[PDB]
């Protein structure tokens, strides 16, 4: 009496959705034999072994340290310092970015273009960066032409000349640079936030400087700044790949030397002037942008307090997430989860900065005018929720994604020549693969319960924002979501 | 746990490794359903896992337009035995990263943990790329992505001018469209995607490649899953031919008052790819000679500033803003030009500077000896830090085994970089400029020359 | 999970009896 | 926006009377089940009028209060008709309400998500039972004397504080002038709450709309409430007032006992004390009990199976037209329950004790059944499937 | 189930037919009566289905409440020409169950909440 099962359109489409739901209703057991969802914790003892890093400190106080492995054709050297943008005075800020700057074209041996054309001719490069705390010099290069490197490295180190012609268009350029540096607001933010919750303090400068002292910065303030600072114990020289550490110790203790010997080390300094977190907030309001952004964060760790493991364990279980990620709505975290189903972010970021004395732990998220109090919300629900009934598969979850991002970050000679010398300048050693493991699987959930009362638990924050934030919740909001009155 | 400048107690070493450490040979192995699985060994304590399929761009007839796109975007996703719940969530359990590229040639899928992981890893993988399923929201969603993003999909002028001259200079399969087009987005669906996949990814088009795992654990792992692809034999390849050709499009009058720049480009042929390798190691030479560079940098000196174009255009010439060269080395063919961006009044005088820069190169004797010297080293210093990754290894194996059948060793490669000399130049360079020309410009079109101008500069 | 949420109800389940004599004062009981 | 005004009726001022009264959309298949609650909005209008206007010649003193209201009948021109109509006017409002519940039962409109609306509704059937018992008191009557003893004695079977609450609820140490005049004043404020939460039920209730008598997705086809439903509500409102004053002019004690007109005297006992005629059901589940504990916290769970119906969460058919078998017991439950009313107003012996104990179980049983059907119904679509 | 099948069971074949009757009378299917509004997963189960499907069912939905309104029922020809029990609706949501049950186990938020009224 009625049709067939075939003779409408809704009925077929039906039919092929029921087919379809069919085909997926069976698994097969071989493809589901090694992986499971849930995590655990496994040991890595047999996989993390790793050639030496011999460290050979000499006679002048200057520590040389190599990690040797005769297989590469490529090999980097470098000079990280213990000097950067935290040891100056105010009326001299940006002198350290100038320095950098302006080291690669003095030498007098051997002219600027004579520099380049050099370093070009055998086919590697060499960079350099600084910071708050650090500067770097290092020169990537071919395995055969290594001493030809630390040659360039000592000569520009020791006997480098400043020119005024040459100071002007400098500060032209590094005036321009200033100038592209307005752009992209994350810096923007991330120097606001460095100058509101750390006022008064070395750390409150920024690494520029104003450009009310960009213009007065002759050739006397860098020739005293390079005597005092740049020290022959406050120097550390490193090189991976393929090298050997008795030849590089020979014409290290052959041409290293003129260097000034001062008796200041970086501890001495900071012991006096301190960084001290107060508290504060800037609203930047400029309300002809699309979209707004903010950073909220509390105080953090020292580099060699123990509690550093912990906070990085934290900052992998209050994840990132991304509006063109893989993972959607299904990312592990809760803060993930709720800013991916909730649609209210573009992007946010948890971040964890250590220094000497101090540090920082935020979130920094971004998103559109109207939906800037949901995503506060959400962000200081979880922050405390850390604090209050933190799981056991999160930290679990946290402490794999933390050793895999450790070792999987270090691939090449770069990476391995930055590791070893940025840790003999802070831990004053390297840390070997498996301490580190060993210290990482010995946060449980207890010990994230107590790290978080300690430094989570109803302290005082600092936040920045900029752009269209007329909806965005005031300080004493902030301030009251730190603890919850139910327990 | 005292502060971590004091060692912890109780800690287990392992043995360190030797100061020389042997290296490894690539080994190949053949299924005899075709299928292909090389391997290697490495000190790190990282292994990657990749997978390679000769499918791409140029496969697509009239009604599948812009699929490989999408496959790119529905990568790892709801398969025939777990979730994208499921998948995820493993994928973080073990910590590792999962990643996935589309080009004009061949796909690719990429995913690397710690190395105790590797058969986790191989099963994962086989099983999101071999048995997946196309549910209709997931697709639904992927789709909106993919028109929000092509709302907003002119930011990249570069991509924009390269796909131009694909589109201009070739005229067969590979002047396809690579980013996709708004129609074959309203024609896409599950079941498009679903036949794709299943004429296209045959077992003799596939390769395994791992960058640090011993051969005998990926073997074990990779014969029970892999072994049951039926055989078939790999249809031919599609045909494309260069022609000359010509391309416009004056940028948005929503750009014009802003004093909008301008972008043009040229192009050449060579007949012969990676078939034609002491060719294609002179062309890439070449291209390292003449370099290029945006003036708007500020990194090591040694990153290419004294390339013959940077010397002979940049340092003199304010106008410009970024002048470069480029090059697309496919199988069988290759493509040999140059891009740059400047003043919007200034035009017709750049296409006068480019062609004279590319006309000194192309004569015999107005390159120094030392130039192609440091050029020699530039290239063989670049390819050699190159390598030193994981991944590109990886990838390098893979693309290798999938081009030739066999990884032809640095060594091979390392002897053809030596066999450069002014002669082999000025040939190839004269094989160059033996072919019809191609344009394509965008932004102040209206002040540039026509094709037949700058046509006529040249020869045939 | 459980421990704490229990312990949390036995104290408040402790604040209610004391409100409760305070808003009462028996002796008697 | 609409730069220039159109209508008065969508201007600020009449914004919320318009959207709640006028243009609120309506299923357009609602039958006449569903003006029992506007007609409870007239009937609770109507009560609070006329108790205003009768307490301008009442007097709350136990010499005078039965002497006050036969001079309001007696002497007040029309105060005759204004005290039938609050002695007769409660009577209808409860006829009206327990008709409002036996719909909402029957068409399964307690479940999601409309059970903050019953859990309401319940709440204000407990204050007006409330309000009608200590307003029954003031005519200071014989039934009234020893109405109010018994029940508000019933209050000392409670554990160690007894006897301390139902001494401070009299005020003393029996039902007298104090309890009298406490007594008033309760009932003078006890229906202003309930205007408040009636006001509250109907905002519950226009957050989702209402139900239909088919209980499917209404979304589709829906017509204004003005015209369409004000004439049908015009309909039964006229006939409600030809039934009322049929109560009022030709039969107006027909509804009460004939010993509420002897005066109140402590020392000799009716020989037969009932309340209402709307407390029977309560009445005999409460006397079912041979325990005064058990007995009194015996109405504890009718009230907490009444407000917890709206939980049981497998149920996916609301209307009982396509379930035979609850649509069965909803018809069972209603011959119980007016069972148990004609028992609440008998003398306890037999045979009614077993007659009283037993509808008391089928009353619990009804609200102990209907999860049953939900589960073993939940998988009804894999069994009869074609 | 031993007993509610109709094949073994006469009690539940009568069920069935009272059913079948009274759904044909007013002509829909008895996967209609299920609610977006009581359940919230039939929100998500009726949101993954084709478009062609889930417009019939509004369709049908509109015809049987006119039919009620009017109070009146479907002709003979057009009541044997009906189907009731011809699911569309429930594999997506047995499959959107599995789904909820599986993501609550390993942790993970809800999806989609109901709303405090
Ligand atoms: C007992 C039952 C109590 C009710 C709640 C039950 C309970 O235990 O809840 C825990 C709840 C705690 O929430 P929490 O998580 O601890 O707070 C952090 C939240 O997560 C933060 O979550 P949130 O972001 O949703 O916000 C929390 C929320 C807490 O509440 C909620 O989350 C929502 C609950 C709904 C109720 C809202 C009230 O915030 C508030 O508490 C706001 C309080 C605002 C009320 C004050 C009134 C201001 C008006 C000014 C006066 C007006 C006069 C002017 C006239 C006009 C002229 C123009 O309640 C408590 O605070 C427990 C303390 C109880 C002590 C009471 C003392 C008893 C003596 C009597
Ligand atoms: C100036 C603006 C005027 C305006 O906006 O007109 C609106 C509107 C007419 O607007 P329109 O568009 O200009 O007129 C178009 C039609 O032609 C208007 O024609 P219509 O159909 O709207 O008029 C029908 C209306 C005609 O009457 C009138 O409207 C004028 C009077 O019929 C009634 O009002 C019946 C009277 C209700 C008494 C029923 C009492 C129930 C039982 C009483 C107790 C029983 C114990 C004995 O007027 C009305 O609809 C009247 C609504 C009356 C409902 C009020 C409810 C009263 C219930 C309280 C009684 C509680 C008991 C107290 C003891
Ligand atoms: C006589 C002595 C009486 C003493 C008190 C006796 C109480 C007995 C009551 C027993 C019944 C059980 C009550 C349980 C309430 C909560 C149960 C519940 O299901 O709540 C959950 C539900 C939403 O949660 P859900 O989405 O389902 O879970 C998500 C899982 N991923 O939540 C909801 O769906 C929201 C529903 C809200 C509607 C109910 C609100 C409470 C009832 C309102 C009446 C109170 C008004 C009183 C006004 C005057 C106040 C004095
Ligand atoms: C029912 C509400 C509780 C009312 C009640 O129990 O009252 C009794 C008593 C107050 O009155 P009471 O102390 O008995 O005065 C006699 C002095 N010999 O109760 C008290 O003493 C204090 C009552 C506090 C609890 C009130 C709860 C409402
Ligand atoms: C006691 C004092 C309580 C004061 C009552 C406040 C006024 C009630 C609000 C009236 C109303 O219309 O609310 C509608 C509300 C739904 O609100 P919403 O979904 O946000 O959309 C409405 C857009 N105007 O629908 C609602 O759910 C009304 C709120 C339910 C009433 C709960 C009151 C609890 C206080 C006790
Ligand atoms: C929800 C339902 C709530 C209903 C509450 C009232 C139920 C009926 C109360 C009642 O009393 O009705 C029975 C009525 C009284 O009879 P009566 O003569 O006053 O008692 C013997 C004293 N000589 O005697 C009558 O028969 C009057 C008819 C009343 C309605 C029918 C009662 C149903 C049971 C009667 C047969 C058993
Ligand atoms: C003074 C007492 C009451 C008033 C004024 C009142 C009024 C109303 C009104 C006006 C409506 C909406 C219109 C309608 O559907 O007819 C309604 C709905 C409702 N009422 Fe009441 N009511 C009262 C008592 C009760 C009681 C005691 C209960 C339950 C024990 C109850 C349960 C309900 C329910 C379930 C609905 C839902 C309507 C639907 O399903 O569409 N009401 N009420
Ligand atoms: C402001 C509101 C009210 C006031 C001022 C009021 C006033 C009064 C007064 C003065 C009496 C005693 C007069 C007499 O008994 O003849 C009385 C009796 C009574 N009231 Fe009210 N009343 C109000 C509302 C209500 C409500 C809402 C109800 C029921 C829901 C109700 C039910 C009764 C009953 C049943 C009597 C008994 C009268 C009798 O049986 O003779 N009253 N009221
Ligand atoms: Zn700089």
């Amino acid at each position: 009496s009625p049709p067939p099962p075939n003779a409408m359109v809704y009925d077929r489409l039906a039919e092929a959705v029921k087919a379809k739901l069919r085909q997926l209703e069976n698994p097969d057991p071989r493809f589901l034999k090694y992986g499971s969802p849930r995590p655990t914790l496994t040991d890595h003892t047999r996989i993390l072994a790793a050639p030496e890093t011999r460290v050979t400190t000499l006679p002048n106080g200057l520590r040389v340290a190599t990690e040797s492995s005769l297989a590469a054709r490529t090999a980097t050297v470098g000079v990280w310092i213990d000097a950067g943008s935290r040891f100056e005075t105010e009326e001299s800020n940006g002198t350290a970015h100038f320095l950098e700057h302006m080291i690669f074209k003095g030498t007098e041996k051997r002219n600027a273009r004579e520099l380049e054309e050099e370093i070009e001719n055998m086919g590697g490069h060499l960079n350099a960066y600084t910071s708050r705390e650090q500067t770097t010099y290092y020169a990537k290069v071919a395995d055969k032409d290594v001493p030809k490197a630390l040659d360039i490295l000592a000569d520009i180190l020791q006997n480098s000349r400043f020119d005024e012609n040459r100071i002007s268009r400098e500060r032209d350029v590094i005036l321009r640079e200033m100038e592209e540096v307005e752009g992209q607001t994350e810096e923007v933010i991330f120097d606001h936030l460095h100058a509101t919750a750390f006022q008064y303090t070395p750390l409150g400068r920024t690494i520029l400087g104003p450009a009310q002292n960009i213009k007065t910065i002759t050739k006397d303030h860098l020739q005293n700044y390079i005597q005092t600072h740049y020290t022959a114990p406050r120097m550390v020289i490193a090189a991976s790949g393929a090298v050997k550490h008795e030849d590089i110790v020979e014409q290290v203790k052959k041409l290293f030397t003129k260097l000034s010997t001062d008796p200041t080390t970086a501890s001495q300094l900071v012991a006096k002037e301190p960084a001290i977190f107060t508290g504060s907030e800037v609203r930047m309001l400029d309300d002809e942008i699309p979209l707004a952004q903010f950073a909220v964060a509390f105080e953090g760790a020292s580099w060699k307090d123990p509690d550093s493991i912990a906070l990085m364990v934290m900052q992998a279980m209050l994840g990132s997430w991304n509006k063109t990620a893989g993972g959607g709505k299904h990312m592990g975290s809760e803060l993930a989860q709720r800013v991916g189903i909730n649609e209210v972010a573009e992007s946010m970021m948890a971040f964890n900065t250590n220094y000497k004395d101090t540090g920082l732990f935020g979130v920094y998220a971004v998103a559109k005018p109207d939906c800037l109090d949901d995503l506060s919300y959400a962000i200081m629900y979880e922050t405390t929720k850390l604090a209050y009934r933190v799981s056991d598969d999160d930290v679990t979850r946290a402490r794999n994604q933390l050793k895999s991002s450790l070792l999987l970050y270090i691939d090449g000679t770069s990476p391995v020549a930055e590791d070893i010398g940025r840790q003999l300048l802070t831990y004053g050693r390297r840390i070997p693969f498996a301490e580190l493991f060993a210290r990482i699987d010995a946060v449980d959930a207890s010990t994230i319960k107590r790290v978080a009362n300690r430094f989570i638990y109803d302290k005082d924050i600092a936040i920045a924002a900029m752009g269209p934030i007329q909806r965005l919740p005031d300080y004493n909001w902030f301030r009251r979501r730190t603890y919850w009155n139910r327990y | 746990a005292p502060p971590l400048d004091f060692p912890l107690p109780g800690v287990t070493l392992p043995s360190p490794l030797p100061d020389h450490v042997a290296p490894g040979k690539t080994i190949v192995t053949t299924l005899p359903n075709g299928i292909k699985l090389a391997s290697e060994t490495s000190a790190g304590p990282a292994a990657s896992i990749g997978l390679y399929v000769d499918c791409g761009s140029i496969y697509e007839t009239p009604l599948t337009f812009g699929a490989t796109h999408l496959l790119e975007r529905m990568a790892f996703k709801s398969t025939r035995n777990r979730t994208h719940f499921r998948v995820v969530r493993e994928v973080e359990a073990i910590g590792g990263n999962v990643q996935a590229s589309a080009s004009r040639e061949q796909m690719g899928y990429t995913f690397d943990a710690l190395k105790t992981h590797v058969p986790e890893m191989v099963e994962l993988l086989v099983d999101c790329v071999r048995n997946p399923v196309f549910l209709d929201w997931e697709v639904n969603e992927q789709l909106l992505k993919v028109k929000a993003e092509v709302g907003e999909a002119s930011k990249n002028p570069q991509d924009l001018l390269l796909e131009a001259i694909h589109s201009a200079g070739y005229s067969g399969a590979l002047a396809n469209p690579l980013l996709a087009s708004e129609s074959a987005l309203n024609g896409l669906n599950g079941s498009i995607l679903e036949e794709f996949v299943a004429e296209n990814y045959t077992a003799p088009r596939i390769v395994l490649a791992a960058s640090g795992v011993e051969h005998e654990e990926l073997l074990s792992i990779a014969e029970p899953l892999l072994s049951d692809l039926p055989n078939v034999p790999r249809p031919e390849e599609p045909k494309s031919v260069y022609t000359g050709g010509d391309y416009r499009c004056h940028t948005e009058s929503g750009h014009i008052l802003n004093g909008q720049r301008t972008h043009f480009a040229l192009a050449f042929e060579l007949p012969g790819g990676w078939h034609k390798l002491k060719d294609a190691m002179v062309l890439t030479v070449l291209q390292m000679l003449l370099g290029g560079g945006g003036s708007f940098s500020a990194g090591g000196p040694g990153k290419g500033m004294y390339s013959r174009l940077y010397l002979r255009v940049l340092n003199e010439y304010p106008q410009f803003h970024s002048i470069s060269a480029f090059n697309n080395i496919y199988n069988n063919t290759g493509i040999f030009g140059i891009q740059v961006t400047t003043g919007s009044d200034f035009v017709s005088k750049a296409i006068d500077i480019t062609v004279n820069e590319l006309l000194a190169v192309a004569t015999s004797g107005q390159v120094d000896q030392v130039q192609l010297d440091r050029a020699k080293q530039a290239t063989k210093s670049a390819i050699l830090m190159n390598l030193e990754s994981r991944m590109v290894v990886s990838e390098d194996i893979g693309r290798q085994v999938l081009t030739y059948g066999e990884r032809k060793p640095v060594e091979d490669f390392l002897k053809a970089v030596d066999e450069v000399t002014l002669k082999d130049i000025a040939s190839i360079s004269q094989k160059l400029i033996s072919s019809p020309l191609t344009m394509a410009s965008y932004g102040d079109v209206i002040y540039v020359p026509n094709y037949e101008s700058v046509s006529s500069k040249f020869r045939s | 999970i459980q421990p704490t949420d229990v312990k949390a109800a036995a104290m408040w389940g402790v604040a209610a009896a004391t409100g409760g004599l305070y808003l009462i004062q028996p002796w008697g009981w | 926006m609409r730069n220039q005004r159109f209508s008065l009726l969508k201007q600020p001022i009449s914004s919320t009377l318009n959207q709640h009264l006028i243009d609120y959309p309506t299923p357009s298949n609602l039958s006449y089940w569903w003006g029992f609650g506007s007609l409870a909005g007239i009937c609770l209008v109507i009560q609070i009028v006329t108790g205003v206007f009768l307490a301008m010649h009442y007097t709350p003193h136990v010499d005078l209060a039965f002497n006050s209201v036969e001079h309001v009948m007696r002497d007040v021109e029309g105060g005759w008709l204004l005290r039938y109509m609050h002695a007769n006017g409660a009577s209808m409002f409860l006829i009206v309400v327990h008709l409002h519940i036996f719909r909402g039962l029957y068409h399964a409109s307690y479940s999601s998500p409309r059970e903050f609306v019953r859990c309401l509704g319940v709440v204000i059937f407990l204050l007006m039972i409330v309000t009608a018992f200590t307003g029954y008191v003031p005519p200071w009557g014989q039934m009234s004397f020893w109405g109010a003893t018994v029940i508000t004695s019933l209050a000392s079977a409670i554990p160690v504080v007894g006897d301390t609450i139902v001494t401070w609820l009299w005020g003393g140490f029996s039902v007298d002038n104090a309890t009298l005049n406490r007594f008033f004043s309760l009932h003078h404020l006890l229906p202003f709450i309930l205007v408040g939460a009636s006001l509250l039920h109907l905002a519950a209730l226009h957050q989702y709309g209402s139900n239909n008598p088919l209980g499917v997705h209404s979304e589709m086809d829906q017509i204004s409430f003005y015209p369409y439903f004000y004439v049908k509500d015009l309909v039964g409102w006229v006939a409600f007032a030809i039934f009322f004053s049929i109560w009022i002019f030709y039969a107006p004690n027909v509804l009460g006992h004939p010993d509420n007109y002897i005066p109140a005297n402590p020392m000799p006992t009716p020989p037969h004390i009932v309340p209402e005629w709307y407390f029977l059901p309560i009445h005999a589940i409460l006397r079912s009990i041979p325990d005064k504990s058990g007995g009194v916290a015996a109405i504890a769970p009718v009230f907490i199976c009444l407000l917890a119906l709206p939980f049981f969460k497998s149920m996916y058919v609301r209307s009982s037209s396509f379930r035979p078998i609850h649509q069965g017991i909803f018809w069972l439950l209603l011959a119980d329950r007016l069972l148990l009313g004609w028992i609440g107003c008998q003398p306890v012996e037999a045979p009614f004790v077993t007659i009283g104990q037993i509808p008391p179980l089928v009353f619990f049983l009804f609200f102990a059944i209907t999860p049953i059907p939900g589960r073993v119904g939940r998988g009804i679509p894999n069994s009869y499937t074609d | 189930q031993s007993f509610i099948d109709p094949k073994k069971n006469w009690f539940a074949a009568q069920h069935m037919k009272a059913i079948s009757k009274r759904l044909r009378r007013f002509g829909l299917r008895y996967d209609d009566l299920y609610d977006p509004y009581y359940d919230l997963d039939v929100k998500e189960a009726l949101n993954r289905l084709p478009k062609e499907v889930v417009d019939a069912r509004h369709q049908r939905l509109k015809r049987a409440m006119d039919l009620s309104m009017k109070h009146e029922y479907l002709p003979e020809d057009l009541q044997a020409m009906q189907t009731p029990f011809r699911g569309y609706l429930q594999e997506m949501l047995a499959l959107v169950k599995r789904e909820k049950a599986e993501r609550e186990s390993l942790g993970g938020l809800p999806l989609y909440q109901r709303t405090i009224p």
